């Protein structure tokens, strides 16, 4: 008998209550980071560590640029929510 | 064994819902650049051996209906399930082209007792959308 | 420049919106499982992996037993929320 | 470097808030067993080399006050920060012996621009408390 909420993983692009940024030509910071991270490590790293790399890439390599002072020079941190019971490997 | 069995005949489905254009009656802006993500995810997950299915501009009704049908499929020969949502949102909500949809609703179709063929298997929901209106100004 | 919400990790004993269980003599299912896993794996496993082990132990080895049918035979799954930017090792 | 620097002179503080007895007016039941958790956590983190500080039955005011003070301490020589909360709770809330406290309230004290000596360092919040009134009946 296991919890019905068990084995779920939610990879949020941003922290609870926050905005999530998207670039007009490159796409969202989170998705482009997730794809790039999966490309380099899907064959090596356990999924959680890949998502942690995504957290670092988004948090460091991205910042908003807007003529609108309110939305200028903003940052973002993704939010990994795991109810997983085992480690996940894409191989 | 502390590692999910990923040696089933197939890795599983990867449903990608990419919503770019929203009804005027909503006031939601067009999500320029989202197509890049959609195509990017399709290629990434194809390389991972997932059966990818792209669905664009779906209403809330179409989202719930789609997710409900996917959960009723037989996932017995599939190692896992992946759902990607690309749209506008609020905390716990993602927008269909015509209105809000609570994430809990589409996620419930896949909870243990709900989706027998996915029980004990990893169910991933990758969400690109806002969860509020707080801005992170950063530090250092 | 990094997000102000970065480098936080919330090890919740249970999923969003759910009850959390405690045993009158042994303590909560989550805490005792967490301490057990840290004692056995803190010297080798990365933190997220230890927490995933906690998830499995809590969801697998615990079930409520109550004279009150409403609260009888229930299960629990913890919830790992990570805004971490790097892997965490306690050594 | 994809792993946190944990070679500082000290691993850091481990603040454990053990709330067992609640004011009659709250209608909260005594949390039998919580002491076993507090003691267990104390020994565990002592073995991990954390400077452990146990606090028992704190009011909403005292929890906030303690968290503010701790965040105002100089963590320069510390690798990380750990806070464990044992008590009753609701979604995004933890109870002091005399009432509710928003988790966002005590968590904010340590956010990037707020606790400079911990910026870039892992901040862990271990929470044993309910997050609602939903029950999980399990499957299979
Ligand atoms: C997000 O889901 C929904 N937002 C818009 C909240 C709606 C809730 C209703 C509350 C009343 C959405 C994420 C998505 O992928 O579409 N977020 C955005 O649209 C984000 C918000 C931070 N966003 C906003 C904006 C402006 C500044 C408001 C026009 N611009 C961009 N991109 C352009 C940009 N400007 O500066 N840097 C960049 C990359 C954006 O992503
Ligand atoms: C949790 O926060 C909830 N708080 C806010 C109380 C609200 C309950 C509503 C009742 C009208 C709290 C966290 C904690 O560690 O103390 N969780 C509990 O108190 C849980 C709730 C599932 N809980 C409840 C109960 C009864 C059945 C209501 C008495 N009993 C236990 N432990 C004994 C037990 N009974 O059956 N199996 C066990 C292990 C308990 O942990």
């Amino acid at each position: 008998k296991i919890p019905v909420e068990a084995d779920f993983l939610y990879a949020y692009s941003t922290a609870p209550g926050y905005y999530s940024w998207r670039n007009s030509k490159d796409g969202s910071w989170f998705i482009q980071s997730l794809c790039a991270m999966l490309k380099q490590y899907a064959d090596k790293l356990e999924f959680m560590h890949i998502l942690t790399r995504v957290n670092r890439k988004v948090a460091t390599e991205f910042e908003s640029f807007s003529f609108d002072a309110t939305f200028h020079a903003k940052k973002q941190i993704p939010c990994i929510v795991s109810m997983l019971t085992k480690e996940l490997y894409f191989y | 064994d502390n590692s999910y069995k990923m040696d089933y005949p197939e890795m599983g489905l990867c449903i990608i819902i990419n919503n770019k254009n929203f009804h005027k009656s909503t006031g939601m802006t067009s999500r320029s650049g989202t197509d890049v993500d959609a195509a990017n995810l399709r290629e990434t997950f194809r390389n991972l051996k997932y059966e990818v299915r792209n669905k664009n501009d779906l209403t809330r009704e179409e989202i719930v209906e789609l997710m409900r049908d996917v959960s009723k499929e037989d996932h017995s020969k599939r190692s896992s399930f992946v759902c990607v949502l690309l749209s506008h949102g609020e905390e716990g909500i993602i927008f269909g082209t015509n209105g809000p949809v609570d994430l809990k609703k589409i996620t419930n179709f896949f909870r243990g007792d709900r989706c027998r063929s996915l029980t004990g298997k990893p169910k991933l929901f990758i969400i690109q959308a806002c969860r509020g209106t707080e801005l992170d100004c950063g530090i250092e």
